[PDB]
């Protein structure tokens, strides 16, 4: 019939029974660092199913020999982080002999290669029994210990160079189970009152600036102003992307001899001004984003051809691509202090990027339709997707698990942004609501209604107290965190408001078309 | 054995080399591709009278969405 | 007890505060003119004193606004005319 | 083509200290936290640092005006109105940008003479 | 309002019952290995009288889809001349003239003996070091099917490979770079 | 072409390759074969 709230609470707690869950939301990074490096060696199990479970009577020798052969020759510079790894290594390997207990292959290799301190050697010389390494009271603690390596990157680098080549899974087997490595890359009562009172801000501290574009044809998607007030971008229905200095600088294009957007036919010889309009046309179908990377110096934007194209603006041209979902994107955001990106597109899901590779990392799955606003937190470790299902999802940027669902909206969500402290969460769509959700409980605890139409964008105030929600409606209200929490409401004389951004001094940035 | 993957490569381009990973995909896909026909076919099988056998004549009646047609007798 | 004076071979004086909990020395003012600084002497807490290679001494003091941008005025200036050493008050 | 202007939400009904909660801390500013009185700059200062209130626009001028045009001739005036000024450029809360014109002439009066 | 919009149909709630590979052999099925999967899957549609002929249809309509496939990949890396239409049959040299030359011109207007014939193709155009291209990777396929579509109608087994084809996708990035470098600097 | 509470269903979707196994889990078809012999006509 009808399914009630109290019989699912009671399905939740009954699962939990027979899972035993009969059995802790903190801050502090130090107990979750701790935790974090118990539950990464915590039964690490890698190449542990695809063990070399072979008879091989005769490998460990040919192997171990190989690898004095080309460690000891012609190198020395990569090869100090190295040379006492080889010390080990006969060791484990002469227990290993011991464990499966051969009668001439484990004296074989000790005799032939006794020279690669002493007083270990010669105990491994005296035994030949498990039963005696039990009862040695040393060996058996060697056996359930690892020598742990503190070696850089590079010489890692070089051994993960030769144990992929031919006859090396044996020697893996010591590395995945034996050996843990590590990477290093008068009262004054006057001031009292007005630390009490100045505190508490109407802050009437709007400063309003408007950016207007004039009479053009009808078609615009989106507009985004640098952080540092350098340069203006803006991206068109027709794969066009244009340009504004909006210091009057007269920027000048610098020479790069390879072009994408010119065919260059077979009858031309390559042979090696102005400025405040500047087309970059390098797109297919429509531009659905753009953002910058927070220091001017490039240009990210996603397309409706399935492709992500980075922009450079050094030789202003069209350098990196991005065959990535093979599905029209529809968002795209940059992470703060230039670390990575993320997008979402028409596949339900959002992908994990990176700036050294042309291939997603990480794979978001779980929602029940097309994914249209996605956030970095200002940590870079969480993550938010929004889709037109009424759910608001967090995952991570590490693993790639979602913590929370956050449900309760009519219909899709148009907008997300995080809190520049990263203890808040806001979200809105096209149910003519602005929410307030908590990182920690979970649990809405504001009910905002003041715009009568779809909002489009929301942004944060520097010192999180002030928020400013742009609508279609022609009205860019900014209400007060810390419908009766409004600073104030602007009327609109114009068609929309595009975007709305906070960088500092309180300064409003509203974008709209005339 | 015979034909694995090679000599069909040969049967089109003599100088061509695939990568190690995409022979598993190909295979794949073949392996997509007989149960694609095969449950088509089955369902045309119990169309005719509710059952009645997995025919080659039906068969061609089928390829006609794949834009192919058998050589075979028909 | 608060800042730590370092007397620079190059530079004139440097003052580092180190934190108990933080545990990172921090530097936050300097001073523009260069001196060949051999030594140096504490008078108080705010006037740090130092030498030179040639004989010139000279005394610095702090601003009360300094971040326990703040380049080092100089109030007294004085050049013996011959190699001075040791600085101290007692 | 794009264009810039700034609207107002002359005189937007802010120039006036009408607001019932300016009047009463300008005095104490302008007679209690300049002059004679020590052991008060840093309480004070700090204070100042952390709140904007932006959107007067009369009193900073009157104290650089009156200051340094008026308080040339005269020491244990300017020093401190230096170190108010230098912390108000220290605070990143301060739309300073369009308001070049009206105090760096009279910086330039402070190092003339 | 809200309530007049529609849900999407869940594919997922309609599904088949199971009651009761030649993937990792590397082989391409051969009559003897098919026999055994049909008959299992005919069990369950109530199938009797298992023939022969319909096996043989099925393999060689692999054996055309996986030419097809290498055709298609094949033909966005190489060049090919075209005979009365449609039909490719090169899949070669370079034998094809550059067509912003005269002495091209007259060739094509045109159109011991057999060897200066073969140096009139194969010796007025291209390049004195013609380079090979690198052998396919996982890019090369992927692009192959987005461009042509053709090869595969049916969406149940285009997409889900698809994604596969993704998630296939490695380059080596700086780091292994300069081990290149260093391996190439040692040999020397 | 008509106005009704109820979802006007097809019933004649694309039939994604799809088998219920266990009433939770699902199958493309194939891999999952002997194993589910192997532990149905033991276990149980």
């Amino acid at each position: 019939k009808r399914v009630r709230t109290e019989q699912i609470q009671m399905a939740v707690s009954c699962y939990l029974k027979r899972r035993q869950y009969v059995d802790r939301l903190s801050q502090t990074a130090e107990e979750m660092a701790a935790n974090l490096t118990v539950q990464s060696e915590s039964g690490c199990a890698n190449i542990v199913s695809a063990a070399p479970c072979q008879a091989e009577p005769q490998q460990y020798e040919v192997q171990f020999g190989r690898l004095r052969n080309f460690l000891t020759d012609s190198d020395s510079q990569h090869s100090h982080e190295v040379m006492p790894l080889l010390y080990p290594l006969f060791v484990y390997l002469h227990l290993n002999l011991v464990q499966n207990s051969p009668k001439s292959t484990v004296e074989s290799f000790y005799s032939r290669f006794h020279g690669m301190q002493k007083d270990v050697i010669e105990q491994l010389q005296t035994t030949q029994t498990i039963q005696d390494i039990l009862s040695n009271f040393k060996l058996r603690a060697f056996l359930d210990n690892k020598y742990v390596v503190r070696l850089q990157e590079d010489s890692y680098n070089y051994l993960i160079r030769y144990l992929q080549s031919d006859n090396n899974t044996a020697l893996c087997k010591v590395l995945t189970l034996h050996i843990h490595l590590d990477v290093q890359p008068n009262e004054a009562a006057l001031e009292v009152l007005q630390e009490s009172i100045k505190r508490v801000k109407p802050p009437s501290l709007t400063t309003i600036c408007f950016y207007a574009f004039y009479n053009t044809e009808q078609l615009l998607n989106t507009a985004e102003i640098s952080p540092d007030s350098k340069l203006l971008a803006a991206g068109f229905d027709n794969s066009c992307i244009k340009l504004w200095s909006l210091r009057s600088k007269k920027l000048k294009s610098e020479p790069h001899q390879v072009d994408v957007s010119r065919i260059h036919l077979a009858c031309d010889i390559l042979e090696e001004a102005g400025t405040e309009m500047k087309i970059l046309r390098g797109h297919c179908g429509p531009v659905y984003s753009t953002r910058f990377l927070a220091d001017s110096s490039g240009l990210l934007s996603c397309s409706e051809d399935m492709s992500i194209r980075y922009w450079d603006l050094g030789s202003f041209t069209n350098t990196v691509l991005y065959q990535g979902h093979a599905y029209p994107v529809w968002d795209l955001d940059i992470s703060p202090y230039s670390l990575y990106f993320a997008s979402g597109s028409h596949d339900r899901t959002a992908r994990l990027w990176s700036f050294d590779r042309t291939y997603p990392l990480r794979i978001y799955a779980g929602h029940l339709a097309d994914v249209d606003c996605v956030k970095f937190h200002p940590n870079s470790n969480y993550l938010a997707t929004g889709s037109t299902d009424k759910t608001v999802r967090l995952w991570s940027a590490q693993q790639g698990n979602s913590v929370r669902l956050f449900t309760g909206h009519r219909g899709p969500v148009l907008s997300l942004a995080f809190s520049p402290n990263g203890k808040y969460l806001a979200s809105a769509g096209e149910d003519q609501r602005l929410k307030l959700w908590d990182l920690a409980s979970g649990t809405l605890y504001k009910e905002l209604r003041g715009h009568t139409d779809n909002i489009t964008s929301l942004t944060f105030s520097p010192d999180s107290g002030l928020i400013a929600s742009a609508s279609m409606d022609n009205s860019v209200r900014v209400w007060d965190i810390r419908s009766s929490e409004l600073v104030g409401v602007y009327t609109g004389q114009m068609s929309n408001v595009l975007s709305v951004q906070f960088m500092a001094c309180n300064l409003l940035l509203v974008t709209g078309i005339t | 054995t015979k034909k694995k993957l090679q000599d069909l490569v040969r049967e089109v381009d003599p100088n061509e080399q695939l990568d190690e990973d995409v022979e598993e995909m190909l295979l794949q896909i073949a392996d997509d591709f007989i149960e694609s026909v095969v449950t088509a076919a089955c369902q045309l099988a119990r169309h005719r009278k509710s059952s009645t056998l997995e025919v080659k004549d039906v068969q061609l009646h089928l390829e006609r969405q794949w834009n192919m047609w058998i050589p075979g007798f028909g | 007890g608060h800042r730590v004076i370092v007397s620079d071979v190059q530079e004139s004086f440097i003052w580092v505060r180190y934190k108990r909990n933080e545990n990172q020395l921090i530097i936050f003012a300097d001073d523009t003119y260069p001196r060949w600084v051999t030594t140096a002497s504490l008078l108080d807490y705010d006037t740090v004193a130092g030498a030179d290679k040639f004989g010139n001494i000279c005394v610095v003091r702090l601003p009360p606004n300094t971040n326990d941008s703040q380049k080092a005025e100089v109030i007294m200036n004085y050049h013996v005319g011959e190699t001075v050493l040791s600085l101290q008050k007692t | 083509a794009v264009r810039v202007h700034v609207s107002y939400l002359s005189v937007p009904s802010a120039v006036s200290s009408l607001t019932d909660d300016l009047l009463k801390y300008y005095h104490q500013v302008t007679r209690a936290v300049l002059g004679d009185d020590p052991q008060l700059m840093k309480v004070a200062l700090q204070d100042l640092q952390t709140n904007s209130k932006i959107g007067a626009l009369l009193p900073y001028f009157v104290y650089v005006v009156s200051g340094v045009k008026s308080v040339s001739h005269d020491l244990e005036q300017l020093h401190r109105l230096l170190q108010v000024a230098r912390s108000l450029f220290r605070n990143p809360h301060l739309c300073l940008g369009p308001y070049v014109r009206c105090l760096v002439g009279s910086v330039l009066y402070c190092v003339l003479e | 309002k809200f309530d007049h919009r529609f849900q999407p149909q869940n594919p997922l709630s309609g599904a088949q019952q199971f009651v009761a590979l030649c993937s990792h052999t590397m082989m391409l099925p051969t009559r003897g290995q098919l026999e055994g999967r049909m008959i299992v899957t005919a069990y369950e549609h109530g199938l009797d009288n298992v023939t022969e002929e319909a096996v043989s249809a099925v393999v060689y309509a692999v054996e055309n889809h996986l030419k097809d496939i290498l055709t298609s990949v094949v033909s966005r890396r190489k060049a090919y001349r075209l005979r009365d239409g449609h039909f490719k049959y090169a899949f070669g040299s370079n034998v094809t003239p550059q067509p912003y030359l005269k002495n091209s011109v007259v060739a094509y207007n045109n159109l011991d003996d057999a060897e200066q014939q073969a140096a009139l193709l194969l010796a007025c155009s291209g390049d004195t070091l013609p380079a090979s291209l690198p052998p396919v990777n996982m890019y090369d396929l992927f692009e192959a099917l987005q461009v042509h579509r053709e090869v595969i109608p049916t969406h149940t087994v285009y997409a889900l490979n698809i994604e596969r084809i993704i998630t296939k996708l490695w380059h080596p990035n700086h780091e292994e770079l300069q081990q290149d470098k260093v391996h190439r600097q040692r040999l020397a | 072409c008509h106005y009704s509470g109820h979802h006007p269903q097809p019933a004649s979707f694309c039939t994604f390759g799809s088998r219920q196994i266990g009433r939770g889990y699902y199958v493309f078809d194939s891999r999952w074969n002997r194993l589910r012999c192997a532990l149905n006509l033991m276990v149980e």
